[PDB]
């Protein structure tokens, strides 16, 4: 019926990019710089935060089908937000991503688009669709933070700044291979689980059960805080790696 | 796997026909040549490159894999034809054959629907109607052309590439007018652009009088001419029976010859009690006194029927030759 | 674009209706004859009918009835068409010129409504204040008849009987009350209304609901001295009238099902009733006046008067005289005399008007060799049917051969100097367990015969039970000879079995000339036949040899000779067989994307398939494949009784509305999607129902403008031929017709362009690439004041000059040409 689009971590070691001899920092760098590039040329065009996000889930799923050296990350990533568009009902012409791609990238960054910056996107689409398996509704940790935020009760400013940060840490997230470990829904309470811990705030007492202490479990079934630990780990470790500070 | 779509050939089908002409690509008949299903094939031409794959069979991969229901069509699969850039071959999008849709069926005059006949239709084409209301999907193209029936007697809609999401809490702009002109709600006439659901309910009654009267009930060929004739059955758009019609952007430059007086139950007195309540229902000028796709299933026409009870019309036979 | 000519050759000959009165003048005693569109008018006289006047209407008459308001002279007409055109219209005479007055006319069609299944009924009330008319269900529709209702304006009563089967206006009540029979659930009934003009509403009626035969068919309504109405059925008689009940149920009704009713004596006394094997009864009313005074009816009495025609309308005229209108067969005058005959029968005939009936199939074959070509038709149906052979001469030479059995399909063999012919007879199950022939027919009475023992169904174990009483169908193949018109040879089908298509052709490399037949099973129990055969005849030496047959899992419903092979149609399915060295029937390759294959048409290696519903598919044979490819296909939604290929681009089709288009292919190779849409380029409403297309002219053979000959049979025996036009020819003679529609003035004031718009119940288009002959040709039928008003400003194109002023002396020459094609 529907494809399983979710991999172990331990996966990850033996991605086409991986075995073409690129090491594991670099695609690291490499779907960060691709993830960041969707993020800026779609934000520079005024698009939902959601198309951003599933251009950036169709970037992620790709790369672990094709390998790096073979398919230019950017001109990928134009092809993502360009597809992710047309899916949301957040239409853009192929024209104007190239446009303000060129506008956001050096001219070695640009040379991947070649001699025609729009064709190298447009045919593209066809190997997009097929590799993503024409499954393109996407779901992502903002609705969810969202729906489990607006059943909190409490100190209005206490649990708004909760929502922002974990906001923050979603976008964060974006960056990271976690997308393509986890389901969404989890990413949303991990990220409430780590703004609450940053925030010293304890999120059971706005909860309707007060002294139900995993107060996660009422939104997502069957998630242990080592899901939950690991997610954190790996966000606050893109914080650790840049010259960037948790918000707070 | 099952999943993994786009990568199986149209190898796999035996071609047997053009059932239709689509607006992506034209629709053929074809049988599988595993299984011996007959299945619809609507050819998707990306090689023309303006914009790519086109949003409108975007729309219907991403609606009709979601939505899961006896009375909506079931995509089973895409597939292929035949240097990547190079590469300009179509994708197929595989649906379930229909024996027959209900404009042929109708156009031709060959077939005749009684009132239980009636009842079993409006209710499936209601509950499919319902189970993407529910799911927050808006069709906006309701057409007898689009409702295609089985000779069991099964109904399924279909042509969900005009379709999107509907916020109730967030109305965002909106294409003017979307449906056919036949089928159109007063309020796209007057170009609401913020349309509800209530847009597609419209549609299904006008189908509803259809049936009975075997004629579409307003056929014109301009949106003024619409609204005329609108009007003369429903009643004029006035600020009584549809407080906000003000608002709307057309109200004063789309004004009927006269302000004519609501004549449904007189018009359509040979129409059964219970059916025509739900008619007058369904056609109410204001969206938000028109009824929902719930509240016509929990009616007397439609909620006593039973679907075990398929009853199904009485399609194309000898004796008609 | 496509530029097409319709010509009708010769016109409808069915009747539709027909009624008495005194219509052209109080004194006079009119008969009125409706055939579709056409109205003539005679004068009883002591020997037969005097002509008097013939008009043409644009539009199919579908009520005709004369009435005579207070303070007119004469009776007045009342018209309505089926397209819901009403009109009054008057009889006036100066000296030589007769003409026909419009003195109301309007069009009572409503927005919304569901057209009745027993269709338009129209009824006058008895002191003609108002009109009725049952035009949709639900809803009864009055016309008062006041003076100053020139438009015919009406207004709806809401019908709680949604099902009513026929209604009329009753005599000797106190209001306006019409008795009609409606059907609901719990069976058939009879009920009362009252007609309040004032109110415009009903009110109660005179007596109450009595509940009927099932089968309850006419209501007769009887005149002042009795009162009341008298219901026919299939078994009984009854008449109502309040506290009044009589029900007669003779056992000689039953046989057949009685279909017309007319009174002969004015005060009610007889009436006479007509059924479909043709026997003529005398209904009588045995009157019982008591000591009061008043004059009740006794009993009931039907008296079997002789045979007639199969009669639609029957009208009593004077003396002795009776018109018989059928629509089946020819029209008769007949006498009824007091004294029965050596036979037992009190009926004679005087006169018999030439009726084609049903035009089932017709060919086109010149039998004297004469360079012409002569039309053998298949015309009537059952005891009517004929073969009749049409001929030019200024007039239509006509020969009739009595079959006394339905004919289907005919195609001529010269190789045996003969025709064959497919026709059924029906016969009634009987007590033997057999089945019994109501009288003998073309079948039976054939020099030598031969019935078929193929043993391909002789697996049985299906139930099929009969009940004594019970009709079939049994169908033969006749040979018949092309001079004598003898019947040679009948040839008997197996029991159930339809023979749908038939062909004569050689195949492949046989050098014998074969009669070819497709067949069905049909069983009652069967929605579509799933059983069938394709068999090969020899006609040699006055003997029909099964040469060959070959099963098919459904019905031969068309086949047609392609190219040395047999292409035919099994359901859904088109075929090709190839006929082998071992004289077998061997299939090569398969189309199967039609709902249902009726009809079939070839031009070269092309194939036009005509679809119940899905209109018109362009095949065509690909030689190096050895298949069948789709070239292109009409996908608006039509209901096809006949198809034709005009020409490589062009295919004509007739729809079951009386309807006529021409679909072209696209010539568009921008697309493939282009080349597939065959594209509707003409629109024209016929006004009859095609049954088939034939190739050919009956023109003794100036080169016309018109290009190819096309002739159509119908329904109601009109014959019409389909030619093209240049572009040139077209542009000058549609301009004519919009000049001609300004000049000519129609019955009813009916608009032209309204006649001829395509119209189906759900559309209607304007008439689009077709010019009707009939309206060009009446240009040399008009006054020369009017003929000059006609070429005011008038400009040829593309031709001798690019603009050309023409003189009505000019287009009368024209249009003389215009004439010769048929
Ligand atoms: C595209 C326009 C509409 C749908 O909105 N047409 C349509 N019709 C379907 N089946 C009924 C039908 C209509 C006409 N024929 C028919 C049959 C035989 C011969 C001929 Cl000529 C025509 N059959 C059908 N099944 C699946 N799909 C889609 C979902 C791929 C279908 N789409």
């Amino acid at each position: 019926t529907k494809p399983c689009w979710y991999w172990d971590k331990k996966d990850l070691a033996h991605t086409p990019s991986q075995l073409e001899g690129l090491d594991p920092a670099t695609e690291a760098r490499y779907r960060r710089e691709g993830a960041r590039f969707i993020f800026d040329v779609g934000t520079r065009l005024g698009l939902h935060y959601d198309t951003l996000a599933t251009g950036i889930i169709y970037f992620h799923r790709f790369y672990m089908f094709h390998s790096f050296k073979q398919f230019p990350r950017y001109v990928t990533g134009a092809c993502c937000l360009f597809l992710a568009g047309k899916v949301e009902e957040t239409p853009k012409k192929c024209k104007d991503i190239i446009k303000t791609a060129r506008s956001l990238l050096n001219d070695v960054q640009f040379g991947q688009f070649g001699d025609d910056p729009k064709e190298e996107v447009m045919v593209l689409e066809r190997i997009l669709l097929q590799t993503i398996k024409f499954d393109l509704q996407v779901e992502h940790p903002y609705q969810f933070l969202l729906k489990y935020a607006k059943q909190l009760k409490g100190d209005k400013n206490k649990i708004q700044k909760l929502v922002q940060m974990a906001w923050t840490f979603v976008n964060d997230s974006l960056c990271t291979t976690l997308s393509l470990q986890w389901e969404p829904e989890i990413i949303a309470v991990a990220v409430m689980y780590l703004a609450g811990r940053l925030c010293k705030f304890e999120i059971q007492e706005w909860t309707s059960k007060p002294m139900y202490r995993r107060w996660w479990e009422q939104f997502v079934q069957d998630v242990p805080v080592d899901v939950l630990e690991d997610i954190c780990h790996q966000i606050l470790d893109l914080y650790s790696q840049g010259k960037q500070q948790m918000p707070h | 796997t099952e999943s993994d779509w786009g990568k199986r050939c149209v190898d796999k089908f035996d071609i047997i026909g053009i059932i239709g002409e689509g607006t992506y690509g034209q629709v053929y008949k074809a049988k599988d040549k595993d299984t011996g299903e007959l299945v619809a094939l609507k050819k998707v031409r990306l090689d023309n490159e303006k914009e790519g794959f086109p949003i409108t069979a975007i729309r219907e991969i991403k609606i009709l894999r979601q939505l899961i229901h006896r009375s909506v069509v079931n995509m089973k699969e895409i597939v292929t034809d035949k240097d990547f850039k190079k590469d300009k071959g179509a994708f197929y999008l595989v649906f379930e054959y229909m024996d027959h849709d209900l404009m042929g069926l109708l156009e031709s005059g060959l077939v005749h629907f009684s009132e239980d006949h009636i009842k079993s239709f409006m209710k499936q084409l209601m509950e499919g109607l319902e189970y993407c209301h529910k799911k927050n999907f808006l069709h906006r193209d309701i057409k007898c052309s689009n409702i295609l029936l089985n000779n069991s007697g099964q109904i399924k809609l279909a042509d969900f590439g005009l379709a999107r999401l509907y916020n109730s809490e967030e109305s965002r702009p909106y294409t003017n007018k979307v449906i056919t002109l036949w089928y159109r709600p007063p309020e796209l006439l007057l170009g609401e652009e913020r349309y509800t659901p209530a847009i597609d309910v419209w549609s299904c009654g006008c189908i509803l009088g259809e049936l009975f009267t075997k004629k579409p009930i307003f056929q014109a060929n301009l949106e003024l001419a619409q609204l005329e004739l609108i009007s003369r059955l429903c009643g004029s758009p006035c600020p009584a029976v549809w407080p906000d019609v003000i608002r709307l952007p057309y109200f004063n430059t789309m004004k009927p010859k006269k302000q004519y007086r609501r004549r449904l139950r007189e018009e359509f007195s040979f129409i059964p009690s219970a059916a025509l309540d739900l008619l007058d229902h369904m056609l109410t000028l204001d969206p938000s006194k028109r009824c929902t796709a719930e509240q016509t299933l929990q009616s007397d026409f439609l909620k006593d029927v039973e679907l075990s009870k398929m009853a199904p019309p009485d399609l194309p036979h000898w004796q008609d030759c | 674009m496509s530029y097409n000519y319709v010509v009708t050759a010769q016109k409808p000959t069915a009747v539709n209706g027909c009624v008495t009165g005194h219509f052209t003048s109080a004194e006079d005693l009119n008969l009125l004859i409706a055939k579709n569109t056409r109205l003539e008018i005679y004068v009883v006289t002591a020997e037969g009918l005097r002509p008097v006047k013939e008009v043409g209407m644009y539009g199919k008459i579908a009520v005709m009835e004369l009435f005579r308001p207070k303070g007119e002279s004469k009776d007045l007409l009342f018209i309505l068409t089926a397209k819901y055109n009403a009109c009054i219209l008057e009889y006036k005479q100066s000296g030589e010129s007769i003409d026909i007055i419009t003195r109301a006319h309007g069009n009572v069609q409503d927005r919304i409504g569901r057209p009745s299944e027993t269709g338009i009924i129209g009824i006058i009330d008895p002191e003609c204040r108002m009109i009725g008319l049952r035009l949709y269900d639900g809803l009864f529709k009055v016309i008062p008849l006041d003076r100053d209702n020139k438009e015919l304006k009406a207004f709806n009563i809401r019908l709680e009987e949604l099902h009513v089967i026929d209604v009329k206006f009753l005599y000797g009540c106190q209001a306006p009350t019409i008795c009609f029979v409606y059907q609901d659930p719990q069976g058939r009934h009879v009920k009362t209304y009252e007609v309040s003009l004032r109110e415009k509403e009903f009110n109660k009626g005179p007596w109450k609901q009595e509940n009927v035969e099932a089968e309850a068919s006419m209501v007769i309504a009887v005149p002042e001295p009795f009162g009341g109405a008298i219901i026919i059925g299939q078994e009984s008689i009854t008449y109502h009238n309040g506290d009044k009940y009589l029900a007669i149920a003779p056992p000689i009704i039953k046989q057949s099902t009685i279909v017309c009713h007319n009174r002969v004596d004015p005060n009610g006394s007889r009436y006479l009733l007509g059924d479909m094997e043709g026997r003529l009864f005398m209904l009588l009313l045995e009157k019982e006046e008591q000591m009061d005074g008043t004059v009740t009816l006794k009993d009931l009495r039907v008296e079997l008067l002789g045979e007639t025609s199969i009669a639609e309308c029957l009208t009593y005229l004077d003396n002795g005289v009776v018109f018989v209108g059928s629509r089946l067969g020819d029209s008769q005058l007949v006498k009824l005399n007091v004294d029965s005959n050596e036979q037992g029968s009190y009926v004679v005939a005087m006169e018999t008007f030439t009726n084609l009936g049903p035009i089932v199939d017709m060919c086109v074959v010149d039998l004297e060799r004469q360079g012409q070509g002569q039309l053998v038709t298949c015309s009537g149906a059952f005891k009517e049917g004929s073969l009749r052979i049409i001929r030019n001469g200024q007039k239509l030479h006509i020969r009739t051969v009595p079959l006394y059995e339905s004919p289907r399909k005919i195609c001529y063999q010269e190789v045996s100097q003969c025709f064959g012919v497919l026709s059924s007879r029906i016969e009634v199950q009987d007590t033997s367990g057999g089945t019994t022939a109501l009288r003998p027919s073309a079948s039976t009475q054939a020099l030598s015969s031969s019935v078929s023992s193929s043993k391909l169904f002789s697996s049985s174990t299906a139930p099929h039970e009969t009940s004594f009483g019970e009709e079939v169908e049994v169908h033969n193949l006749l040979i018949i000879d092309q001079h004598t018109f003898e019947v040679l040879h009948a040839h008997q089908f197996l029991q159930n079995e339809y023979a749908l298509s038939l062909v004569s052709c050689k195949l492949g490399k046989d050098p014998n000339t074969y009669f070819i037949v497709g067949t069905a099973m049909v069983y009652p129990e069967e929605a579509e036949p799933k059983q069938g055969r394709i068999v090969v005849f020899q006609y040699s030496d006055g003997k029909l040899q099964t040469v060959a047959e070959k099963e098919v899992k459904g019905a031969v419903y068309s086949m047609v000779e392609f190219n040395g092979k047999l292409l035919a149609s099994i359901n859904s399915t088109v075929r090709l067989y190839e006929w082998t060295t071992e004289k077998e029937l061997r299939t090569e390759c398969n189309h199967y994307n039609n709902i249902m294959a009726l009809y079939l048409k070839t031009k070269g290696d092309f194939i036009l398939v005509g679809d119940l519903m899905r209109s018109v598919l362009l095949l065509a044979y690909k030689p190096m494949e050895g298949n069948f490819e789709e070239i292109a296909r009409d996908f608006n939604p039509n209901w096809m009784s006949a198809v034709e290929i005009l020409d490589d681009d062009n295919f004509l089709g007739a729809e079951n509305a009386f309807n006529l288009f021409v679909c072209q292919k696209d010539s568009a190779a921008t697309t493939d999607e282009e080349r597939q849409h065959l594209q509707e380029v003409g629109l024209f409403h016929l006004g009859e129902f095609v049954n088939v297309f034939c190739h050919g002219s009956l023109v003794m053979q100036t080169s016309t403008p018109t290009q190819g000959s096309v002739l159509f049979g119908t329904v109601n025996g009109m014959i019409g031929l389909v030619t093209s036009l240049s572009e040139s020819w077209y542009n000058l003679l549609l301009d004519m017709q919009n000049r001609l529609n300004k000049v000519i003035k129609s019955v009813g004031k009916i608009e032209h362009s309204f006649w001829r718009s395509f119209h189906t119940e759900r559309k209607t288009e304007p008439a689009t690439g077709f010019i009707d002959g009939d309206l060009i040709e009446s240009f040399l039928d008009i006054s020369r004041p009017k003929m000059q008003e006609v070429v005011a400003n008038l400009q040829y194109d593309d031709g001798s000059g690019m603009k050309r002023e023409a003189t009505a002396d000019d287009l009368i020459k024209v249009v003389e040409e215009l004439t010769r094609i048929h």
